[PDB]
C-alpha cells in the first residue's frame, strides 16, 4: 500500500 | 579491456568534448547570472494545468501565444519561509538554457502575487501517462532517463542542485521529448546544502537524517525515477511520510520479477546510502551512469539533439487544446489595491 496520487513536496520534516 | 582500441578513444574523445560543452555552458549561464517582462493584463487567462504556486494555461492577446502562467501569493510564500527558495527558482530558470529545460518566457509581480510565465508545453505530465499506462518498458523509461542523466550533468556542472525529481515535474512535449519543470528547491550550491525539502518518495537518505548533504541527492532521486518508471511505483512505497521514511533509511530495496540485471544493478548503484559508493558521486563522476550497461544502447549526442525516436508522441488537438491535463477547481486571481511584501521581493 502507497500513495498513487499527486505527492505535494515539503518544505520541512 | 571491455573496450577495442576505436571504442576506448572514441569514448574518451566523447568526454572531452562534454567537458568543452559545459565549460562554454558555464560562461553563458555566469553571464547571464550577471546581466538577467510584462503585466497580468496582457493574458486572458484559460485553464488551471496544476496546483500545490498555481499553473494556469494563458494566451498572450497581442500574439495568441499559450504560455503557463505560474501564479504565487507572496504572503503565502512568507509564511513557508519559501522567499529565497522563490528568488531562486526565479534567478536559475532566467540563466539557464537545455533542451529538456522548461524556458522563463515573462516574469513580473504585483500587489499580492509573483508570475512566472513558461512556455507550454501540451503532451502533459509523464505522471499522467505512467499512472494510465501502468510502466513503461526498460527501453521507454530509458529514453526519458537519458535526458534527465543529460539535465543533471548540465545542471551540476553549474552548481546547480535541482531537489524536485519526480514524474509530476515531467512535462513531455509534442515531440515525446521532456520538460523538467518546478524549480522552486534549485540552487545554487558549490558544495553543502542543509534545507529539508523534498518530495518523500524521492528522498535521499542524508537528507531525512538532516545532514549537510550534496548534488549526489538529485542522484539517488534518480534511481527513484527509474525504478517508478520501469515498475509503475516507487522503491519506497507507504501512506505516510514517516512510514516512507523509515523504508528509505532502512534503504532495502526489493525489485519486480521483471527487472532486468542491468536495469537492477544501475539501481543497486545510485540507490546507495553509502555515499562514498553512489554513482555520481564517485571519482569517475557522471560517466559510471553513462557507461553504465543499462545505458549501452543510448547515443547520448542523438538524444540531446532530440534525433531518437521517442517512444510515444502525445496527441495534439491544437494550440491551446488542455486534453492531456487532469481538470482543477479554478479559483478567482485577486489583487489587492494595498501592496504585500514589497520588502521581501524587491530583488523579484
Ligand atoms: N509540477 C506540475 C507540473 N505541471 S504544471 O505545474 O502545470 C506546469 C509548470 C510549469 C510549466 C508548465 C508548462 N506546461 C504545462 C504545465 C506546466
Amino acid at each position: 500500500a502507497g500513495r498513487t496520487g499527486r505527492r505535494q513536496a515539503i518544505h520541512d520534516i | 579491456g571491455h573496450m577495442g582500441n576505436a571504442a576506448a578513444a572514441k569514448k574518451g574523445s566523447e568526454q572531452e568534448s562534454v567537458k568543452e560543452f559545459l565549460a562554454k555552458a558555464k560562461e553563458e549561464f555566469l553571464k547571464k547570472w550577471e546581466s538577467p517582462t510584462a503585466q497580468l493584463d496582457h493574458f486572458d487567462r484559460i485553464k488551471t494545468l496544476g496546483t500545490g504556486g498555481r499553473v494556469m494555461l494563458v494566451k498572450h492577446k497581442e500574439t495568441g501565444n499559450h504560455y503557463a502562467m505560474k501564479i504565487l501569493d507572496k504572503q503565502k510564500v512568507v509564511k513557508l519561509k519559501q522567499i529565497e527558495h522563490t528568488l531562486n527558482e526565479k534567478r536559475i530558470l532566467q540563466a539557464v538554457n537545455f533542451p529538456f529545460l522548461v524556458k522563463l518566457e515573462f516574469s513580473f509581480k504585483d500587489n499580492s502575487n509573483l508570475y512566472m510565465v513558461m512556455e507550454y508545453v501540451p503532451g502533459g505530465e509523464m505522471f499522467s501517462h505512467l499512472r494510465r499506462i501502468g510502466r513503461f518498458s526498460e527501453p521507454h523509461a530509458r529514453f526519458y532517463a537519458a535526458q534527465i542523466v543529460l539535465t543533471f550533468e548540465y545542471l551540476h556542472s553549474l552548481d546547480l542542485i535541482y531537489r524536485d525529481l519526480k514524474p509530476e515535474n515531467l512535462l513531455i512535449d509534442q515531440q515525446g521529448y521532456i520538460q523538467v519543470t518546478d524549480f522552486g528547491f534549485a540552487k545554487r550550491v558549490k558544495g553543502r546544502t542543509w534545507t529539508l525539502c523534498g518530495t518523500p518518495e524521492y528522498l535521499a537518505p542524508e537528507i531525512i537524517l538532516s545532514k549537510g548533504y550534496n548534488k549526489a541527492v538529485d542522484w539517488w532521486a534518480l534511481g527513484v525515477l527509474i525504478y517508478e518508471m520501469a515498475a509503475g511505483y516507487p522503491p519506497f512505497f507507504a501512506d505516510q511520510p514517516i512510514q516512507i521514511y523509515e523504508k528509505i533509511v532502512s534503504g532495502k530495496v526489493r525489485f519486480p520479477s521483471h527487472f532486468s540485471s542491468d536495469l537492477k544493478d544501475l539501481l543497486r548503484n545510485l540507490l546507495q546510502v553509502d555515499l562514498t559508493k553512489r554513482f555520481g558521486n564517485l571519482k569517475n563522476g557522471v560517466n559510471d551512469i553513462k557507461n553504465h550497461k543499462w545505458f549501452a544502447t543510448t547515443d547520448w549526442i542523438a538524444i540531446y539533439q532530440r534525433k531518437v525516436e521517442a517512444p510515444f508522441i502525445p496527441k495534439f488537438k491544437g494550440p491551446g487544446d488542455t486534453s492531456n491535463f487532469d481538470d482543477y477547481e479554478e479559483e478567482e486571481i485577486r489583487v489587492s489595491i494595498n501592496e504585500k511584501c514589497g520588502k521581501e521581493f524587491t530583488e523579484f
